[PDB]
């Protein structure tokens, strides 16, 4: 480059910004996703659909681990959640070669955030079409955060995001009670993910990672075909 | 502007013809015009132009000096009693007119008669200052310039 | 090439700032902040923005922020930059303490933030900075102070001063109500829960939507207060009682 | 509609899509040639026809099939400048991971790093994002045959049998209908679909001298460019 | 319009004027063509005299990079000069590191990437130049390349640039290639340059031939012109 | 890296920057200050207080050393980077040579300070008008004036901010010798000067003199109260 | 926009052939007309505090 | 509470047991809304052809 670096986002005359409603935007048309945390663990499910019948689901994966019991999905674009998944992993090192320790779940977020919002405010790049769910059994007490292109970190009991999120929010608002166990957990989360779902909803259709007190564990496909058997 | 209906060739006639014995040049006897608008960028070039009208005066803006006479002149014709403090009133607003010291006063007036009293106190006039003033406040860089 | 730069830095044709104000203008939404002092103790009552039923409130401190051992503040703009200065103005007053062995006093903080908020609107055509945030502390050489930060780099010591463009009635009643030097932490407080009653559009002040943090000089430790549930709860029935006490007499 | 410079550089649009990237998906379309990849149970089939539009013309330094290690091979379309700075790429970072790590780079692990640099492409908005395409094939350990498609917008998956360049829809649309009623595939069963699909989509019949075969097995996992005259014997073979 | 100024953007169907203007400056430049026979490539140029001008014999548009390796520039002539400079050095490092001599296939290949790397960004414009390369060797006999501006660089047998364009190479296909000595195919090259650009704009123009092969020792070096001119004597034989 | 120029020519064959640069200073509180042979005085006007809040905060005098004094307009934020600046220069004087900072010496500093940050590219140029004040060796007090452009004069009595060629022009009936003979004329004169642009209550002016042996004072609020009513009782004799 | 409610309440409970309404026909009554351009999203609001 | 699916099973059994006991209006108004409760089902696999 040359050294042009002047950002490209920049404050309207109401006083809001305007690309990062716009990145909104790409998120809420993106593929639906739930995340569920229910007093012993957290579930994370994601909807995968694919156009053929020429496509191969052992190869692209939505539900993806971090350290040992950090997992992450998304609900927005494709190739720029590949990014900040690479990120992540090197980002979670430098934890782990300081401190000898595994990294504390808000402190990821804390970190990702960082990047992300740092990302949008320099110059020649467009913000990221990519919101978050980061869960994690860290210390005891399991965790569910939530980030967004803007780089804003929340604290979810249970949300959704894609395509149809407002109903699947008053599902859970219904759904969801004080506590619960980890497989009712996963009994309602393909229940809020039906909700907008097509017909044929078969193992590969979903794909489901869940984080124990005793790790992060990503679900094969012979368990969900078994789990589906009378769901919802 | 020169149109071919005969709505418009009516003012404009009528402004040539003005034009013309403004300076019709035969016997005038000293007769001094004054003229008004507000604006004056949308208005006549040719009666702008010297041998025609040779003083522009402007009229800029106000000061919190000003205001304080206005006060007094629309604070004379009542019954002012001895309780009201006008001070207060002038030195907290920083942006009113004439037209709207006359709404306070009036407004003044009538919080007074709703009240069924015959002089007003200074709570008529507060109230007065906190409502009619409340409709153009918009705009303003505040603590960036000292 | 040079077709799509926005030119954040010129001045206006009119002489003055464009993009600033533009933030400036901005700022006074969705937030509402404010700060009292008159003696012992200075409090920062917040307003929780949005509270839906599915959070989680982990943190126990959203807004205020322990920026220090003697100095929090609370922060009013956008929450991602927000996160930039508070860890930038964190690690200011460590460097100071590295090289002094002593602790950090609140103008030369202020001072220091307020220099990095200036400079990334002259040079670099840099997105200016959406966060207007306030300042509490304790020092060794005035005491209690508080301080209102601009967007612009400007600063001040106020009172009794805020940020959310909400409270312009309240200043109005600030004006209307405060005393010099008789602030306990009962009419400091009872003060503050009157002003987000009547400002906030919240009917009978939810105690869940509010949020208060103080600050005492208790021997040499200047603790840091931030009182969590049911002290709210018998203050919000305290002043409920005070308001159908005093509206005896209408 | 169009707000700011959403037309011109990668930024976004207030319907939440941007432009430059599907503008560079039909960027490929002006190439003016179609390439389809068949995955069978025991190799992985390439083939792509090519057009001589001058007898002064070689008929050597002309194929797109081109081979990027010893055991991967692929096939680009699109345009051919924006194709060998592709492969280019793809060759020197093959050869890093020899260096860097010992054994031999997976055909599924450089399509990560291939659409990595394509997203980056689109992502700093001064420069310009590459519109061509990618397809890859190989021999994995313990895997099978692979493959897979690198897109200009950053994103690959796996196939079984997928076609690229001018005519997919009915491409693909008889490829489903090939693989949904579930036949053998064995090696020539492979290969005469490859060639029956594109000879029933561009309905030419043609002389074995114009497209190319690229096949590898699992038993000679060394990528394999097919002669010109054994192109003729499986032509001849099929045809009854 | 509107998307038609930088090299970084596309067009809403998907090209770049950018590359599609400098292909049309080369076209309003004068012909220059090149041939190869069996055991070398012959190189020839029309070039223009307007009254006097210059001398006999400055400006050349046969430049000579490698010691085996020939140059045909047409189009903008200034930018032509940089790209033999390029070429120059880049068949020095290749000398420099390894030891024999450069192979003409990296040569188009080394070059067309740095012409293709100013098609991408907005701070450099596309190069307005076009040419053609040959060599000689007993290891790979005699090879012809070709360069546009865009990058697309592969092997002829006979091309041509300059503004007679498709009008020269519709006779060149008429000869035979194989079975020529390149001797004869001297002046089969004078009277296509002959033929071609009737002088009704242009009345005076050179004839630069230059010459690499077996007959030179894979020395690449012009003709000797003044010794023997049997070209322009037999050229104009072709009165009727 | 930043290559942008900013501030380039017009046709006519002016600037922009500076001409609305310039602009920013008209909208800002007023600031004059006279000198004498003795002693020197400079005030400013418009503090507008809220009355309720702190106030050692606002001060918008300063001094660079035990010599030199300020006296800004403008916006704040560019005034503050000015004159940390400006401290850093005249304390590095008194480090190589052993003298204090001549006043001349530190108002060449501010200009080709600013002088040098219109010229670059990719910066905004600053926004303030500094009156720089203090008595040199040999007791010779003077008063410069800096501009946005990035110019320098000397003179007897300066006015900027919201207003100052009012104030201008009363200063300019005003070239009368006797009035830098009396110290206290000399402060009231220019309280007579400030009070005839603002509305002065007095609890809107903040003066401050230096009388050439010792640190800048700032008057007691008592003092501007003495001073103005001595200031009406002068002037009610007019019959 | 409370005669809205109020109708789309009575049109609810008319469908069902019944004369008596619960709180929930008023919750998703309000959930019809409360159909806006400045979507939920808790990201449009939170991100402004 | 929460459900979708069951819910769409005892209309149509109620909407039966209109038609056993003789009611045009009810059991119309009960297949109706049973219909546009089907509506936003995403599957009715089986249930289709019972609500038929």
């Amino acid at each position: 480059e040359r050294g042009y670096s002047f950002s490209l986002t920049t404050f309207s005359p109401s006083g809001k910004l305007v690309q990062i409603e716009y990145a909104l935007a790409a998120v809420a048309g993106g593929a639906p996703s739930v995340g569920i945390k229910a007093a012993n663990g957290v579930v994370l499910a994601t909807e995968k659909k694919q156009k053929s019948i020429l496509y191969d689901e052992r190869s692209v994966h939505k539900v993806e681990p971090i350290t040992k019991h950090i997992g992450l999905v998304y609900s927005g674009m494709g190739p720029d959640y590949r990014v900040l998944v690479h990120r992540a992993r090197k980002l979670a090192q430098q934890y782990y070669l300081v401190y000898q320790e595994p990294i504390p779940t808000a402190q990821l977020v804390q970190r990702v955030a960082s990047v992300m919002q740092e990302y949008t405010q320099s110059g020649g790049v467009r913000p990221f079409g990519v919101s978050l769910l980061i869960c994690g059994w860290n210390e005891g007490r399991p965790y569910l955060f939530q980030s967004d292109p803007s780089g804003a970190y929340f604290a979810w009991k249970a949300t959704a995001m894609g395509k149809n999120y407002v109903n699947g929010k008053t599902f859970l608002e219904k759904r969801y009670n004080e506590d619960l166990e980890l497989e009712d957990a996963i009994h309602t989360a393909i229940l809020t993910l039906k909700e907008s779902f097509e017909g044929q909803m078969t193992e590969d259709n979903i794909e489901v990672g869940i984080c124990n007190e005793a790790g992060f564990r990503r679900l094969t496909p012979t368990e969900v075909k078994d789990y589906l058997a009378a769901i919802a | 502007y020169d149109s071919n209906s005969g709505g418009e060739r009516e003012i404009q006639r009528t402004m040539l013809e003005l034009l013309n014995q403004l300076d019709g040049f035969d016997s005038r006897g000293d007769v001094k015009v004054i003229m008004a608008t507000n604006r004056i960028e949308t208005l006549d070039p040719a009666l702008i132009r010297p041998g025609r009208i040779d003083r522009k005066i402007e009229f800029p803006l106000p000061d919190e000096k000003t205001k304080k006479r206005i006060f007094q002149i629309h604070t004379s014709r009542m019954t002012l009693a001895d309780d009201v403090t006008l001070d207060d009133l002038i030195m907290a607003k920083d942006d009113l007119s004439g037209a709207d010291i006359k709404a306070i006063c009036t407004e003044a007036g009538l919080m007074a008669l709703r009240e069924r009293r015959m002089k007003v106190t200074n709570e008529d006039f507060k109230k007065s200052k906190e409502n009619v003033l409340y409709k153009k406040q918009e705009g303003t860089p505040e603590g960036l310039y000292l | 090439s040079r077709r799509y730069d926005s030119r954040t830095t010129i001045f206006s044709p009119e002489g003055r700032l464009y993009q600033v104000e533009y933030a400036m203008e901005a700022i006074g939404h969705a937030g509402t902040c404010l700060g009292i002092l008159a003696n012992d103790g200075v409090l920062l009552a917040a307003e929780r923005r949005n509270i839906h039923k599915l959070l989680d409130e982990v943190f126990f401190s959203e807004k205020i922020y322990k920026l220090n051992e003697d100095m929090a503040c609370s922060v009013a703009g956008i929450t991602s930059d927000a996160n930039v200065l508070t860890n930038e103005l964190r690690l200011i007053a460590q460097r100071y303490l590295l090289q002094y062995q002593e602790p950090i006093p609140c103008e030369q903080l202020v001072t220091a933030l307020c220099d990095i908020k200036q400079a990334y609107t002259q040079f670099g055509g840099k997105r200016p900075f959406g966060v207007s945030l306030l300042y509490i502390g304790w020092d060794k050489h005035y005491g209690f102070q508080l301080y209102q930060s601009d967007p612009s780099g400007n600063y001040g010591g106020w009172k009794a001063t805020c940020i959310g463009n909400n409270s312009a009635a309240a200043v109005s009643m600030l004006k209307q109500d405060y005393k010099e030097g008789e602030m306990t932490l009962k009419s400091a407080l009872a003060l503050a829960i009157k002003v987000l009653n009547k400002t906030m559009d919240v009917s009978k002040l939810s105690a869940e939507k509010v949020e208060i943090a103080t600050l005492t000089r208790e021997n040499g430790k200047t603790v840091i207060r931030v009182l969590k549930q049911k002290e709210v709860e018998q203050l919000i029935k305290k002043h409920e009682e005070e308001e159908a006490k005093a509206e005896r007499e209408k | 509609s169009s707000a700011g410079f959403d037309r011109h550089i990668t930024i976004f649009s207030p319907e939440g899509r941007l432009y430059q990237v599907e503008y560079a998906f039909k960027a490929i379309n002006q190439g003016g040639l179609t390439s389809v990849a068949v995955r069978g149970k025991d190799c992985a089939v390439i083939v792509t026809q090519k057009k001589v539009p001058d007898k002064l013309l070689d008929s050597s330094t002309v194929t797109h099939l081109f081979k990027i290690t010893e055991n991967i091979g692929c096939v680009m379309t699109g345009m051919t400048a924006d194709s060998r700075s592709q492969v280019q790429r793809a060759r020197y970072e093959a050869a890093n991971w020899k260096y860097k790590y010992g054994y031999e780079i997976p055909v599924d692990m450089l399509c990560k790093r291939i659409a990595d640099i394509s997203q980056v492409y689109t992502q700093n908005a001064e420069m310009r994002p590459l519109g061509c395409c990618m397809i890859l094939i190989g021999i994995d350990e313990e895997q099978g045959p692979q493959v897979y498609k690198c897109d200009p917008a950053g994103y690959y998956c796996g196939f079984k049998a997928t076609a690229a360049g001018v005519k997919q829809t009915e491409s693909t649309s008889f490829l489903e209908k090939k693989v949904k009623k579930k036949f053998d595939w064995t090696f020539e069963q492979t290969v005469e679909t490859a060639i029956t699909c594109l000879s029933t989509v561009l309905s030419i019949d043609f002389k074995p001298s114009e497209i190319e075969v690229g096949v590898v097995t699992v038993e000679n996992p060394k990528f394999r460019i097919l002669t010109e005259a054994e192109i003729d014997a499986h032509l001849v073979a099929l045809a009854e | 319009t509107g998307y038609d100024l930088s090299a970084s953007t596309f067009s809403p169907d998907g090209r770049v004027f950018q590359v599609e203007y400098a292909m049309k400056a080369v076209e309003n430049s004068s012909t220059a063509i090149g041939i190869r026979c069996k055991d070398g490539v012959v190189f020839g140029v029309e070039k223009l005299v307007l009254s006097k001008l210059y001398e006999e014999g400055s400006n050349k548009r046969l430049f000579n990079v490698d010691r085996h390796v020939g140059m045909a520039v047409a189009g903008l002539l200034a930018d032509a000069r940089s790209l033999a400079d390029i070429a120059r050095e880049e068949a020095s490092n290749f000398r420099s590191n390894f030891g024999y001599n450069i192979p003409l296939k990296h040569l188009a290949d080394r070059v067309a990437m740095y012409v293709h790397a100013y098609t991408l960004y907005s701070a450099v414009r596309p190069f307005g130049c076009s040419f053609m390369l040959g060599s000689y060797s007993v290891n790979d006999g005699a090879q012809l390349y070709m360069i546009d501006p865009s990058g697309v660089s592969y092997g002829y047998w006979g091309c041509a640039i300059g503004k007679a364009r498709q009008a020269a190479k519709t006779e060149i296909e008429k000869l035979q290639m194989k079975e020529m000595t390149c001797r004869d195919i001297v002046k089969e090259v004078a009277k296509i340059i002959y033929i071609v650009h009737d002088e009704v704009k242009d009345k005076a123009f050179e004839l630069e031939l230059s010459w690499v092969g077996e007959l030179t020792n894979g020395r690449h070096e012009i003709v000797p012109k003044d010794i023997r001119e049997e070209a322009e004597k037999y050229a104009k034989e072709s009165l009727k | 890296s930043y290559d942008r120029a900013i501030t380039v020519f017009s046709p006519d064959g002016h600037l922009f920057q500076v001409e609305y640069a310039q602009e920013a200073v008209k909208k800002g509180s007023t600031a004059v200050g006279v000198r004498g042979r003795d002693i020197v005085v400079l005030g400013v006007e418009k503090k507008s207080v809220a009355k309720l809040q702190d106030e050692r905060t606002v001060r918008k005098i300063c001094a660079l050393d035990d010599n030199v004094c300020m006296a800004f307009a403008g916006l704040t934020a560019d005034a503050r980077i000015v004159i940390n600046r400006a401290r850093v220069e005249c304390q590095s004087h008194r480090l190589t040579v052993e003298d204090p900072v001549t006043v001349e010496y530190i108002t060449r500093y501010i200009a080709s300070l600013k002088q040098r940050y219109t010229q670059s590219n990719g910066r905004r140029p600053f926004g303030i008008s500094a009156l720089i004040v203090g008595f040199d060796f040999d007791g010779t007090p003077r008063l410069y004036q800096t501009d946005p452009s990035g110019t320098y004069h000397a003179w007897k009595a300066n006015a900027i901010g919201r207003g100052a060629k009012s104030v201008r022009e009363f200063l300019e009936k005003n070239y009368t010798d006797e009035a830098i003979e009396t110290d206290d004329l000399t402060i009231k004169l220019v309280i007579k000067a400030l009070l005839e642009v603002v509305q002065s209550g007095g609890k809107n002016i903040e003066l401050a003199v230096m009388r050439r042996d010792q640190s800048l004072k700032i008057l007691n609020p008592e003092e501007i109260e003495k001073y103005v009513a001595e200031i009406e009782k002068e002037k009610e004799e007019n019959e | 926009e409370v005669k809205g409610v109020c109708t789309e309440a009575g049109m609810y409970a008319l469908r069902e052939r019944r004369v008596h309404v619960t709180q929930e026909d008023f919750e998703m009554a309000v959930a019809k007309v409360m159909q806006k351009d400045s979507e939920k999203n808790m990201s449009i609001k939170k991100l402004w505090k | 509470m929460d459900d979708k699916a069951l819910l769409v099973e005892v209309q149509l059994l109620e909407s039966k047991t209109y038609h056993a006991l003789s009611n045009l209006p009810k059991a119309r108004a009960a297949l109706t809304s049973a219909r546009t409760t089907a509506n936003a089902i995403y599957c009715p696999p089986k249930l289709q052809a019972t609500l038929d």
